[PDB]
């Protein structure tokens, strides 16, 4: 029983305790959800402000 | 202009495609981008070979019905197309111009990427299994999709995240941020401002 | 000759459950707002296997909400929650009409409504009307949620597929873009946590 | 393939679209609050930033 790190700064989502748990269940394969992934960027303009900052 | 992600895009799809030895691509190798991405999102025959090709992979009854289809009916096919895709829920029964590739190249690549998410659909477990038979009943397969499905969902539904999933929420702010978080609608004006292009 | 209980109705119980939770059914949210305690009423996949009043009240009133919450409250002001004969008979005549409602508009697709099936709620009969009638509260929710380009979807779904190779590649297609939604909101909460 | 198999298949389907349009909008929601909050923590530090580079 995987223990959180309580001090990861990342606590675990809803959706990745769902997918764990699913994975655990054998009734999902990480080829599954491996060919499944989304490589969509999240926070685009947040990103591109962080730059010009270190510019200037 | 074919922005950048879009040939990134048409190129992963084009990869994806070469996998799956699709005979629409035998002799054909594109290595540049925009080559793919017009072999894919424009409007040609052998883009209609292609989705023709990916359409009798996943449902191969299609085949015979266009197969019977005189090469001077072209518009009939691909309303035949459509009311596929449409049974599949990818698009609308009316949509043509999406299967003519008109359609937007995000829409296109999306619809390409989908089609081909169901050919290479994980066939779970047991399938070392080779060559044999050709024959085993349609039957048979359906029987195993629902029961896998049933014990998928059984598991979803069981489990005490699942509704957390369907409304998420996240706020990794301290309180001493809330007053910055919570500022004035101008703050915010501001902010979204500054982030345009041109800087 | 002597006429063997058909089969086909295990299934549609468990479904049904399955529709309510992802409706956002808790069984003690629910039964509290029906002033009924959880030692009392029996909510699962088999809580209408024997006539079960107090469950029937609970459910419907939910369904009703999550389909139209406004005229939920006008329909059954006057007698919600059930505590009296009166009421309860009203209650009865209400769902009875709202659903007949549904059954006209919907036409062949859905169970014929008869009065008799709300005096004694139970049996398989009541259940394949329950199914259907959290059938079609799911297929408002897509068609409502469903951005103006996906409203086809509820249509697809509307439109019985016969053949059953194009059903399982529908199914696929679809648990395939649940997986992916899924891992995508994994990846934003993790990403707003780093960054924040 | 009695009639009957036909039937449950969709309705599976019909569960899982319905769990994946529900997300996808709340999901949406989220992100856009998120990039909302990300950025203007970041001008706050682009303030402090050029108001010490002044000093400096």
């Amino acid at each position: 029983m995987m223990a959180a790190n309580p001090w990861s700064p990342v606590q675990p989502s809803a959706a990745s305790l769902l997918l764990e748990k699913c994975l655990a269940a054998g009734v999902l394969s990480q080829n599954a959800l491996d060919q499944a992934q989304l490589e969509a960027p999240c926070f685009s303009h947040a990103e591109e402000l962080q730059r010009i900052t270190e510019i200037k | 202009m074919t922005g950048g992600k879009e040939l990134g895009a048409a190129v992963e799809l084009y990869e994806r495609l070469q996998m799956l030895s699709c005979p629409c691509l035998e002799g054909v190798y594109l290595t540049d981008p925009q080559s793919i991405y017009e072999l894919l999102c424009t409007p040609s025959s052998h883009r209609l070979d292609i989705l023709q090709w990916l359409c009798s992979r996943i449902y191969p009854p299609v085949q015979e019905q266009l197969s019977s289809l005189k090469e001077s009916q072209t518009d009939t096919k691909v309303k035949e197309i459509a009311k596929l895709c449409f049974d599949l829920m990818l698009c609308h029964f009316d949509d043509l111009d999406l299967i003519r590739g008109h359609a937007s190249p995000f829409k296109q690549i999306s619809f390409i990427g989908q089609l081909l998410d169901v050919i290479q659909y994980p066939d779970t477990i047991s399938s070392n299994v080779i060559l044999e038979s050709l024959s085993h009943s349609t039957e048979k397969n359906v029987v195993t999709c629902i029961r896998e499905n049933e014990e998928l969902l059984k598991e979803l539904f069981s489990s005490p995240h699942f509704q957390a999933t369907l409304s998420p929420e996240c706020n990794p702010w301290p309180a001493d941020f809330k007053p910055l978080l919570n500022a004035e609608e101008s703050l915010q004006k501001r902010a979204t401002q500054s982030s345009k292009g041109k800087d | 000759m002597q006429s063997g209980s058909r089969p086909h109705l295990a299934w549609q119980r468990e479904h049904m459950w399955l529709a309510l939770q992802g409706l956002g059914f808790e069984s003690g949210a629910e039964a509290a707002n029906a002033g009924k305690t959880l030692v009392h009423v029996t909510f699962g996949v088999n809580m209408f296997d024997k006539p079960n009043k107090d469950a029937f009240y609970v459910v419907f009133h939910f369904l009703f909400g999550k389909l139209d919450n406004v005229r939920c409250k006008e329909v059954f002001r006057y007698c919600w929650p059930p505590l009296d004969k009166k009421r309860d008979a009203e209650f009865r005549k209400a769902c009875c009409e709202w659903l007949k409602k549904i059954s006209d508009e919907v036409g062949a697709g859905f169970p014929q409504v008869v009065a008799s099936i709300f005096l004694s709620p139970g049996g398989p009969k009541f259940v394949h009307l329950l199914y259907h009638f959290a059938r079609y509260v799911m297929l408002q929710h897509i068609k409502r949620d469903a951005d103006a380009g996906n409203v086809f979807i509820s249509e697809a779904l509307q439109s019985k597929i016969q053949d059953p190779q194009k059903a399982l590649a529908r199914n696929k297609l679809a648990r395939q873009k649940y997986l992916k939604v899924l891992q995508k909101e994994n990846l934003v909460i993790e990403e707003y946590q780093r960054k924040a | 393939v009695p009639e009957d198999m036909v039937e449950m298949i969709e309705s599976q389907t019909l569960l899982l679209t319905y769990l994946t349009i529900k997300m996808q909008k709340n999901l949406f929601r989220l992100e856009e609050k998120a990039e909302r909050n990300l950025l203007l923590v970041n001008d706050q530090k682009d303030q402090l930033q050029e108001t010490i580079h002044m000093m400096k």
